[PDB]
């Protein structure tokens, strides 16, 4: 499928905008982002904040300015004529029920496939607590596609200058499993259908993995093949040092 | 040495070779250094052969590792 990108400038301004706003009472702060959907690779190179109030106890109260919208158009085409409204981000990881209200808003202003970025401002997660939906034909449906970050010297270098393998992935699969856990305990205290039915197909495809065990070993001593005579050609360069050493050891003497 | 030689040889053959008193006496000797793991065969008194349980191909085991 398609696969999500956005550079660490729009990361950090939608994280910036709970503690400038001042959001409190669990509230949640909707901004738009900036970029080209056209391409398999989407790439956010904007972001900005607009102010959103809604109801807690009713859910069908929204209210959001439209001029904002046609304010940010007027000045992105004088600075930068290359970007065009490709979606918005919300603030936290959690899901509501206003995402399939909202998509209707900029319906008309998008040219393209309205993108639903997931930002958590709480990075109480693992690893990128940020998320990437698109809204498709289900009534609608939403499709998560993986985010990344953005390599070029316009963003990351400006990382470097502010903050300056499979034990965090084990981590990571930790939490995998809690979420699953915890779905099926309160599903039966609901009780007494897209979950279950991927649910039996990760069992048949780690009881499995050992009917080729017989041919996993197969190409792990090739590994100690390989590395008896990496540790060999280690010796190469410690003894060689070695000798290097005895020789500035004469020069002193001798001097 | 002369398990290594042929998988499945006779047991009266043993005794010729090496000019032993008789079949008694090389049924122990066989089975004693099968403790340890030397010869590593079993001895067929039916078939009357001693068949050697060694198939190699320990490339899909993990002893070498």
């Amino acid at each position: 499928h398609e696969k999500v990108t956005i550079a660490p400038l729009v990361l950090l301004s939608a994280l910036d905008h709970y503690e400038r706003t001042q959001t409190k009472e669990n509230k949640r702060c909707v901004g738009v982002i900036l970029g080209d959907a056209n391409s398999s690779t989407i790439r956010v190179t904007n972001s900005f904040a607009l102010p959103f109030e809604e109801d807690e106890k009713n859910s069908d109260v929204w209210f959001l300015d439209h001029n904002y919208i046609e304010n940010m158009n007027e000045m992105c085409k004088k600075i930068n004529a290359k970007e065009k409204l490709i979606g918005w981000y919300h603030s936290g990881p959690k899901l509501r029920a206003s995402d399939l209200k909202i998509n209707e808003l900029f319906k008309k202003y998008t040219q393209n496939n309205p993108l639903l970025l997931i930002v958590d401002v709480k990075q109480q997660g693992v690893g990128l607590p940020t998320d990437a939906y698109v809204a498709i034909e289900q009534e609608k449906t939403f499709l998560h596609l993986p985010c990344t970050i953005e390599a070029e010297e316009a963003e990351e270098i400006g990382v470097e200058h502010l903050l300056r393998i499979r034990l965090t992935n084990q981590l990571k699969s930790l939490k995998g499993l809690q979420s699953k856990l915890k779905d099926v305990v309160e599903y039966l205290d609901k009780v007494i259908h897209t979950i279950l039915g991927k649910l039996q197909d990760v069992f048949n495809l780690n009881n499995l993995q050992k009917a080729l065990t017989v041919k996993t070993n197969d190409e792990l001593m090739v590994i100690y093949i390989s590395n008896l005579v990496r540790s060999i050609i280690a010796f190469d360069d410690l003894i060689e040092n070695k000798i290097q050493n005895k020789k500035i050891q004469e020069q002193r003497v001798k001097d | 040495i002369i398990s290594l030689t042929y998988k499945k040889i006779s047991l009266r053959d043993i005794c010729l070779k090496l000019n032993l008193d008789s079949e008694q006496t090389v049924e122990y000797m066989v089975s004693r250094a099968i403790r340890d793991g030397v010869i590593e065969a079993k001895i067929n008194h039916e078939d009357g052969f001693i068949e050697t349980t060694e198939l190699l191909n320990i490339y899909d085991s993990e002893d070498p590792q």
